[PDB]
């Protein structure tokens, strides 16, 4: 059992951090079975690093502004919530932000122990004015997907510490189509069309290619249960 | 663009299939390529699929009330035996998908492939020609989708919390992507309230001043009190339209498009719209409206009116016995406490349906439907008309949930088979105004640019009142705009506001009610004194397309049919042959 | 009700009286008049009618 | 008509049928009741002949009737007896020139007698006559100012063929 | 402005090329005049007439004539004088 | 059946089709009981034409008579009476509905009733002179058939049983899970069933027919009449339902008919159906279906249609039948049998020969190309010319059956005729897009869309529903008994089983000792005015029994969480899900498709002609030429109304250009003004023309 | 932290013909885009065989009778789509149902060739009286999906043959539900409990691992990129 003809897979590139990938033709009704597979992957199962959790020294209580910055609790939070850290660490680690006197504070002015890596130093943190101080820990560690802020309801003996909504994804926002094509003169084949913007930790063509490996691998151990069965091949593209 | 049925496609296209079939060897002559399209061999249909391409068609639904019953459309070929029609031009044809056919017209001259083109496209013809007003927008399933998307509502899951001690702020997120990931976990629904850093959406006017006052442009963050779904339907719009953070009624929406047409090119409206589309039947697939008598939820207070207005009932029917009454005013009397507790039940309906509720959320948002359907499916199905008109002083108590009893349906029978025979007579005299109106404005066109007349009429587009505060009037839509001001506003501010040859929209009728202006002389086409048919600048805008009208306009038959077309939408005069005459119940 | 008759709940509460007469009786009742079949005949003679046409 | 001005009753006759339809939620605008009232006031009743050969009360283009009072005349602008007339959608198209349109709702055979008597022509100006024809109609594309237009390429651009 | 690609025959967009001619009825037979001259172009004599050019903008590969001389008034290569 | 039983208002002595508006159409208040007032046609013959109502005899004189029982001094009696219009006007008769004490006396005080003008009004229960005999007395038997009909408005009723006549018979038909008692008896009366005369035993049984053998000793042979083509083109056939050896009972139904099933009609299916917006592909009353109904012929129907041709004597010759075909390939014709005819069992499409047909000729004079043409082949002149009946084009299926009459074997044939052919084509219609589909309750819609099974909306258990409908047209229309009929569909499908073992519930205490519990797949009965309430029907929403798992799909609301097909991920909020009884109407695509690019035209307009849907022509009315004129369409406007009709010399020269590649000639003049100006000059008039 | 324990698969009958299967752990999320793209593949690209055509002694078409046979061929042909048979060859192979007399005629009275089988020998097709006699043979060959009846206009077949339409799928239901796994330190992870039923021409799990196979290799293409 052959398909009828072999896909292909095209990329165009829309900008630096976002691309376009076309994979047809696909046998009919294949493209709404591969395109919501592939954009789960590509969100939650990317492992990467990032903020946890943050502690702003000089305010433990009132988490509606602090002294000498002209920017409020939440936007620092937002703030952090945007930088770009790699590790390889797998446990926490804990880094440091000080900053003293008026002017522009951003991460390039941050110190990551070894093993840590910043991408875009020129990420605007924080704005301090005339006597301000801004000493700001963050802890980093490594995950998969989305998880939302993980309180310290049970942990109550750490004071001061604030917990962030951590993305751990590389992959920001991926989006994904199904259209119609006609090839041997019939109208029925799909076309897949999958936008994905990522970080700039990773290319978009590397996040797709570890997801078409996590899927493949997933699927494997379906493929296991018993091989040399009968199951549509697609074949060689060269040869 | 259109689906059309590949056989159809075939045959309309025929010698066109046969030319290119000779051209390419498939076949030797005319003959040949002839024999091979009617039996129908494979290599036809490559062909067709080119000779196709870019070729407009016409398509028709008749009666023809208006100019927009003909539209051209890009034929794309389909297998099947159905046209395939947009949803959103149906409204412009008048069709229901329920066994409604339309008739396919194909152009054969460079001339005519250029008119339907540019001319008769869909894409070009949004506006209705009548009043301006769009007529291509969303609608039903759409308008209950978009309304869905941007409603909101208290104690959802995610809700932004204000910080307190010890406690800050929750509900934000750094960016739309954050929001769509937290909302695909679970932990935040695209109707709870939140607040967003928004990059790439315009803020409203006042927040841009307030934060912005020497312009906004894009990747300056902001921080958006609102939902997710609200966010979600703005990144449809252009990316030059502020941010609403509204619900999304069907008033509202209409609002926006007439908006968006005033200020963008037709193009961009054509495009707003294809999107509009898309996300409203998306977010209306899951948008959890649906029909059970779970649902048709019945007021408690029903019973109490009826009892109530019984007993009114009862005594308009003993003071009737004690001579004190006629028959007739009896009657009338009875038919009154009838309609008032009809009344009574829908205002109790309206306020017992929680907000929520699939049928009265189907009717509020504008999709389709309206109260007194409601009021009969739950209610009470109240008065009907006997054969002769009037209506019967018993009305139905019974609502179509728990089923009219036989005697119940019986008389309603009556006005569904009266009303049934109505419909088509209804038709007869509106065709004969619309046929009369044509003829008369038959020969009405435009000739010239500017007659160079100072004469027009004098209009109102506000007025102090009592308060002294300017309110508008509520005649102005269809009065003052889309007419060229005859002399300058200089009448008060001491300075000008805008001058002569100025077409009044909806910008400078804005400008002009906070200058504090009422009165203007607008150039009307009575004042007008070309040798022959009208000129432009008397005329002012063409509707249908929003800017001054082009020499040539066929302006009589246009007005005609808008006259025309709603004809049937009117009161009319009474069709019983036998009885009295009408003409004295005006 | 007729032999065949496969088990058909009903929801009626009420008790029918009488049965649904033949559908086709006005059709075949007028032609049987027409031609004065025998069966006619003792059918309207039973009526209370004497020497029937 | 009679206390006020031709402009009046045209407003008035606007108003009415504005008011009309809005009662009853149908929305248009005001600009196409107004094309269709200025049909009904293109004529003007001529009482006497001072100025003309127009029989008394004899319906008169409102154009014609300016350019005889002004041109033909050799003493000036000598009044002609002559005044405004409000007449109606009926009268109004049914008193139209073109005796090929009049025979398309008219008695066909009184219309040609009457034309063929008098001996006069129809110009082809309008939509009813021309589509009989089979001529193109007088409007949109179909007028003389659109359809002689030349089309070449420009020179800078032919040269750089 | 800042509108999507335009595909079908709404490419190139309809307000631009409006701007190139009096009216939409004028810009209508601008595009017959030369959709016409480029089928007769093609058609021709055989012997090379040259009464009329061919298009001025490189044709696709089987774009009918109509397009090809839209494409040609939006690039500003034509020019007409109205017929008044 | 309907038709049979049908009052029309017309004809020779009666009225005209476009006299008497509004005045004779409109329900008089004495239909109650005589004629049914509810359904009737919605074309030009509105009110015109009804049929006459379930309990009602025509009286010898003529005039219409319902029975009605007689009540004294306030107890029904077993004494009905058939009683006229003007007999009925002189008493006081009240409803079938008003309770009544077990003796038979009224157990209320104030009972509805109708007076002598046609009015309803409360009297007293010792005022009462007669009653109804039964709730369902005034609809008809079509009307009858429509289950929960008092929860639907008129109209939509009125549609709902103008459509139930349109029902094509499918290949296999199954009765309706939920329907009235009315099923049963039109099918039998309807005689498109076989019943046993007399008791006895099925001797044996076959498909061509039925032999019994009766207690006295007395054979009986039924013929069943098999693929038998109907009036209207669908096929009717019977297939018997009994088995050798069987006794059978006189009256009994031993065979089906087309639209029957166990002798009960069948015109429809029952489907899972999910109430629901989805995509926008149920838009403006469109209906989405599952290909499963495709791949199991659900929907599926055979249709047969007829082709006749003759063969005559002309003043040139007699024409002839025959095998041999001048000027055409032998390719064509191998399908031919020995004396011309297409051979029974042959798949024929557009175009192909079904009895060859040759007609003499006469005058050749060949042209000189023509001469050196056929020189040079060396095919000489024939005689004859070729005309044999061809398929007409869309139309395609096997020969199932050919009749041949000669006056050589002296047939009856007209003045002048010689032979006559008559060839019948069967095929197998499945459902597709845009084929008309409507419920019981004036729910209709094309079929917009065929999604695979895979993509469809399905139940936690993995069952796929086989039909949505949209949720915005439901409200709207007023014809809220097609979710009555969804939930108790859903009830009969999976058994119910009331906890009546503590004690009979509130809900529950009114109905029948048999209805307390009922197994799966069962058919339940909901006669109209007098069927299951809307109490009741949520009480046994509660009830129904589990699946094979052991769960409940359907809640107590009557809904059901619904997977997504395309993502997977279930639909947030629970959907409406039930059994709906559906049919396939008889307004197909196949029928309802036309085209032209040229052909015939009429012999004095010089028009293209039509009616037919072969080479049919669309007409081009006045409004559509104003709304061109509206657009300041000019060109197009001159050239539809000139070279696409009545130009004789610019529409070849238009059809030679497009072939050539050449660009369109500018359109000349039209007949219709060419021939105008020649008959107004025919009149002594100087019409002339002059720039 | 990112937890290390990679899913795993495990298997439990539940009757002859139906399996339910457990997939865990899987990430928040992901279980139900990938319980619906196996039902997808199991309900559409699982091959099979089945029956293309047939061809009775003693008809030309399907609209007709056969002598001594209660049921018509078109009710024999409806009754021929519920057979469920297995094939080893691509090619096209003929089966021969003979049978007269009186009695019934099942599904196993059919005669099978080698590399050949039927798996519901008690499914009925027709009933024969004293003077009925059956004779038709059958062509079988493997494909996959649906495809409906093959024209003879083009399939080349002189006439008496009657093409009826192919279902190859032999699965028959296929569901899945998500539920919460606990690996160490949370609770909020998707195990996924996915049940198939398949008809007896194969057992579930080879569905499965033929669905999986078909799977991993369209998916290859995004690991191409490398
Ligand atoms: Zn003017």
């Amino acid at each position: 059992m052959l398909i009828s003809q072999r896909p292909t897979l095209s990329e165009e590139t829309v900008a630096e951090n976002r691309s376009r990938f076309v994979i047809e033709p696909l046998e009919p009704g294949f493209g709404y079975t591969l395109g919501n597979s592939l954009r789960r992957t590509l969100l939650s199962s990317i492992p990467g690093a990032a903020v946890t959790s943050i502690r702003i020294d000089g305010v433990l209580h009132e988490f509606t502004t602090v002294p000498g910055v002209k920017e409020d609790v939440t936007d620092i939070i937002l703030n952090l919530k945007g930088l770009v850290v790699s590790s390889d660490d797998d446990e926490p680690v804990t880094m440091y932000l000080r900053k003293q006197g008026p002017g522009v504070v951003t991460a390039g002015d941050i110190v990551p122990p070894a093993g840590v890596t910043v991408h875009n130093p020129d990420m605007h943190i924080a704005t301090l004015n005339d006597k301000g101080k801004l000493e700001v820990e963050l802890v980093v560690e490594r995950g998969r997907g989305y998880v939302p802020a993980v309180q310290n309801k049970a942990s109550g003996a750490e004071i001061g510490r604030i917990p962030v909504d951590s993305i751990y994804s590389p992959v920001l926002k991926v989006t994904y189509k199904v259209e119609a094509t006609r090839v041997e003169q019939r109208t029925d084949f799909d076309k897949l069309i999958i936008d994905v913007e990522t970080k700039n930790s990773i290319s978009p063509r590397d996040a797709l290619a570890s997801a078409g490996g996590t899927l493949v691998e997933l699927f494997g151990l379906a493929r296991e249960l018993n091989a040399d069965s009968e199951h549509i091949e697609i074949g060689p593209s060269p040869a | 663009q259109c689906g059309l049925p590949k056989l159809m496609a075939l045959e309309l296209f025929k010698p066109f299939v046969m030319k290119r079939l000779v051209d390419l060897n498939h076949a030797q002559n005319i003959k040949s390529a002839k024999r091979m399209v009617e039996r129908q061999r494979p290599q036809v249909w490559d062909v067709l699929e080119e000779v196709i391409a870019e070729h407009p068609v016409l398509l028709n639904r008749a009666p023809t009330l208006h100019r927009l019953g003909i539209q051209a459309f890009e034929p794309q070929l389909v297998e099947g035996k159905a046209i395939q029609l947009h949803p959103l031009v149906c409204e412009a044809f008048n069709a229901d998908f329920d066994g409604d056919q339309m008739a396919v017209h194909l152009p054969l001259s460079a001339e005519a492939q250029a008119e339907a083109r540019i001319l008769m496209l869909s894409s070009n013809n949004i506006l209705s020609p009548a009043s301006g007003k769009p007529l291509a927008m969303p609608r039903l399933d759409m308008v209950t989708g978009l309304y869905y998307l941007t409603t909101l509502v208290e104690g959802a899951t995610g809700e932004y919390q204000a910080a307190t001690k010890d406690a800050p702020e929750q509900g934000v997120y750094s960016s739309p992507a954050e929001a769509i990931m937290a909302m695909d976990r679970g932990a935040l629904s695209v109707r709870a309230k939140i607040k967003v850093r928004l990059t790439e959406l315009r803020p409203p006017t006042d927040l841009e001043a307030q934060l912005f006052e020497n312009g906004w442009k894009p990747g300056d963050a902001w921080t958006a009190e609102t939902t997710l779904g609200r966010v979600m339907f703005n990144e449809l719009l252009p990316k030059s339209y502020p941010f609403v953070n509204e619900q999304m009624h069907k008033k509202v929406q209409a609002r926006i498009i007439n908006d968006l047409a005033e200020r963008f090119p037709m193009i961009v409206v054509a495009q707003t719209v294809d999107k509009l589309k898309d996300a409203g039947f998306y977010w209306a697939t899951r948008s959890g409206v649906t029909v059970s008598m779970a649902d048709v939820l019945v007021p408690p207070q029903k019973q109490e009116i009826l009892e109530r207005h019984e007993a009114e009932a009862d005594a308009i029917e003993r003071k009737y016995q004690r001579g004190a009454l006629n028959h007739t005013e009896r009657n009338e009397s009875l038919v009154k406490i009838w309609q008032d507790a009809t009344e009574e039940v829908g205002k109790a309906l309206e306020e017992f349906y929680p907000a929520d509720n699939p049928i009265i959320t189907i009717v509020k948002s504008g999709a389709t439907g309206n109260l007194t359907q409601t009021r009969t499916l739950a209610g009470m199905k109240g008065l009907v008309t006997n054969p002769k008109g009037e209506f019967i002083p018993r009305p139905i108590k019974s609502s179509f949930r728990e089923g009219l009893t036989v005697l119940e349906y019986f008389i309603n029978t009556h006005g569904a088979r009266k009303g049934l025979a109505d419909t088509a007579l209804r038709t007869a005299d509106s065709g004969y105004l619309t046929r009369r109106l044509v003829d008369v404005s038959q020969d009405v066109i435009v000739r010239e640019h500017d007659c160079e007349t100072e004469r027009g009429i004098n209009v109102t587009l506000a007025e102090r009142g009592p308060d002294g505060t300017l309110i508008r009037d509520a005649h102005v839509e269809t009065s003052a705009f889309a007419r060229t001001l005859a002399t300058d506003a200089v009448d008060a501010n001491g300075n000008v506001i805008i001058e002569r040859g100025h077409d009044l929209g909806d910008p400078a009728i804005d400008a002009l009610l906070a200058a504090g202006i009422t009165t203007v002389k607008v150039r009307s086409v009575l004042t007008c004194t070309s040798a022959t048919g009208v000129c432009a600048m008397c005329y002012g805008r063409s509707m249908a397309t929003g800017k001054l009208v082009d020499i040539g306009e066929a302006v009589g038959i246009v007005a005609a049919q808008s006259i025309g077309e709603p004809g049937t939408q009117l009161t009319m005069r009474t069709f019983h042959q036998g009885g009295v005459t009408g003409g004295a119940d005006i | 009700s007729v032999p065949g008759a496969p088990n058909r709940v009903s929801f009626a509460k009420l008790r029918e009286p009488l049965e649904v007469p033949g559908l086709l009786d006005v059709q075949t009742d007028s032609f049987e008049w027409l031609v004065g079949s025998d069966r006619w005949r003792q059918a309207a003679i039973d009526r209370g009618e004497e020497n029937p046409v | 008509l009679r206390v006020q001005g031709p402009r009046e009753v045209q407003i008035h006759l606007v108003k009415e049928v504005q008011e009309v339809y809005r009662a009853q939620g149908v929305s248009i605008h005001d600009k196409h009741i107004e094309v269709i009232v200025r049909q009904m006031l293109r004529r003007v009743t001529i009482i006497d002949s001072g100025s003309t050969e127009f029989l008394p009360g004899s319906l008169t283009e409102r154009a014609e009737f300016e350019a005889e009072n002004r041109r033909v005349v050799a003493e000036g602008g000598e009044p002609a007896a002559g005044r405004p007339v409000l007449m109606g959608i009926t009268k109004a198209s049914l008193a139209t020139d073109s005796w090929l349109s009049a025979a398309s709702f008219q008695e066909t055979t009184r219309v040609l007698t009457d034309a063929a008597i008098n001996c006069r022509s129809d110009k082809l100006n309008g939509l009813k006559e021309n589509v009989i024809i089979g001529k193109l109609i007088p409007a949109g594309t179909g007028i003389s100012r659109y359809r002689n237009i030349q089309v070449q390429p420009t020179e800078e651009a032919r040269a750089a063929a | 402005s800042a509108y999507d690609t335009p595909l079908g025959i709404t490419n190139p967009p309809i307000d631009e090329l409006l701007s190139r001619a009096s009216s939409k009825y004028a810009l209508v037979i601008y595009a017959a005049k030369r959709a016409r001259q480029i089928n007769d172009y093609y058609n021709q004599l055989g012997d090379g007439i040259l009464e009329y050019v061919g298009p001025l903008v490189e044709p696709g590969l089987q774009e009918k004539p109509l397009s090809i001389a839209l494409r040609e008034i939006h690039g500003d290569l034509l020019e007409h004088t109205e017929g008044e | 059946l309907t038709h049979k039983r049908r009052l029309s208002a017309l004809g020779p002595g009666g009225l005209s089709r476009e006299r008497a508006g509004l005045e004779v159409r409109d329900v008089h208040p004495s239909h109650y009981g005589r004629m049914c007032p509810i359904e009737t046609p919605e074309g030009p013959n509105i009110g015109l034409i009804g049929s006459l109502s379930v309990y009602a005899r025509v009286n010898p004189f003529g005039f219409i008579e319902t029975p009605y029982r007689k009540v004294e001094n306030g107890v029904v009696t077993d004494q009905i009476d058939y009683l006229t219009a003007d007999e009925e006007d002189r008493h006081v008769v009240a409803q079938a509905n008003s309770p009544t004490d077990e003796n038979g006396r009224f157990t209320e005080d104030r009972v509805m009733v109708r007076k002598k003008g046609g009015e309803v009004e409360f009297v007293s229960a010792d005022q009462v002179d007669y009653m109804d005999v039964s709730p369902r007395q005034m609809v008809s038997v079509a009307t009858a058939m429509i289950p929960f009909l008092e929860h639907d408005d008129a109209n939509r009723a009125l549609m709902g049983a103008n459509m139930q006549r349109q029902a094509v018979p499918l290949v296999r038909s199954e009765a309706p899970l939920v329907g009235t008692g009315m099923e049963l008896r039109a099918a039998i009366d309807a005689g498109d069933v076989v019943v046993a005369d007399k008791t006895g035993v099925i001797e044996e049984v076959s498909a061509d027919y039925i032999t019994v053998m009766a207690d006295d000793g007395t054979r009986q042979s039924y013929r069943l009449r098999k693929f038998a083509r109907s009036n209207h083109g669908t096929c009717a056939n019977q297939r018997p339902i009994v088995d050798a050896g069987q006794r059978v009972e006189a009256g009994q139904v031993i065979a089906d008919g087309p639209c029957t099933q166990n002798g009960e009609m069948a015109l429809g299916k029952n489907l899972l159906v999910a109430i629901m917006p989805w995509e926008g592909h149920n838009y403006e009353d469109a209906i989405i279906l599952s290909n499963r109904l495709v791949e199991e012929d659900v929907l599926t129907s055979i249709h047969i249609e007829e082709h006749e041709i003759d063969a005559r004597d002309t003043k040139l010759g007699a024409e002839e039948i025959t095998r041999d075909i001048p000027n055409v390939s032998d390719e064509v014709l191998a399908d031919l049998d020995e004396r011309g005819i297409v051979r029974i069992g042959a798949e024929v499409r557009d175009g192909d020969i079904l009895v060859g047909k040759v007609t003499p000729k006469g005058e050749t004079e060949l042209t000189p190309e023509e001469r050196l043409l056929r020189a040079i082949f060396g095919e000489k002149a024939r005689e004859v010319r070729d005309t044999s009946l061809k398929v007409p084009h869309g139309e395609s299926g096997k020969v199932i059956g050919i009749r041949v009459f000669s006056r050589e074997d002296d047939d009856e044939l007209p003045a002048g005729v010689n032979e006559l052919v008559r060839v019948y084509v069967a095929q197998k219609r499945k459902i597709s897009d845009g084929d008309k589909l409507a419920g019981r309750h004036g729910n209709k819609g094309v079929i917009g869309k065929i999604l695979p099974v895979e993509d469809m909306p399905f139940l936690p258990d993995g069952t796929p529903v086989d039909i949505i409908l949209n949720t915005h047209g439901v409200p709207r229309r007023m014809n809220i008994g097609q979710i009555l009929e969804t939930h108790l569909g859903w009830v009969a499908k999976a058994g119910w089983n009331i906890d009546v073992a503590a004690g009979v519930p509130d809900w529950a205490s009114k109905l029948p000792e048999e209805l307390y519990s009922a197994p799966a797949d069962s058919t339940v009965a909901t006669p109209v005015f007098d069927g299951a309430q809307e109490g009741e029907l949520a009480g046994l929403l509660g009830s129904t029994l589990p699946n094979r798992d052991g769960e409940v799909m359907v809640d107590a609301d009557g809904k059901s969480t619904l997977f997504d097909g395309r993502s997977g991920e279930p639909f947030p909020y629970p959907v409406t899900v039930g059994y709906m009884y559906i049919l396939k109407l008889h307004h197909l695509v196949d029928d309802k498709i036309h085209a032209r690019s040229t052909g015939p035209y009429s012999m004095i307009t010089q028009q293209p002609l039509g009616g037919k849907a072969q080479f049919g022509g669309q007409r081009f009315g006045e409004m559509e030429c104003w709304a061109m004129q509206a657009y300041g369409a000019a060109y197009t406007l001159q050239e539809l109304l000139t070279i696409k009709s009545d130009d004789t010399v610019g529409r070849v020269k238009v059809y030679e250009a497009i072939v050539k590649g050449e660009n369109i000639p500018e359109p000349g003049i039209p007949e219709s003004f060419k021939v105008l100006l020649k008959e107004l000059q025919s009149l002594c008039l100087n019409v002339e023309v002059l720039s």
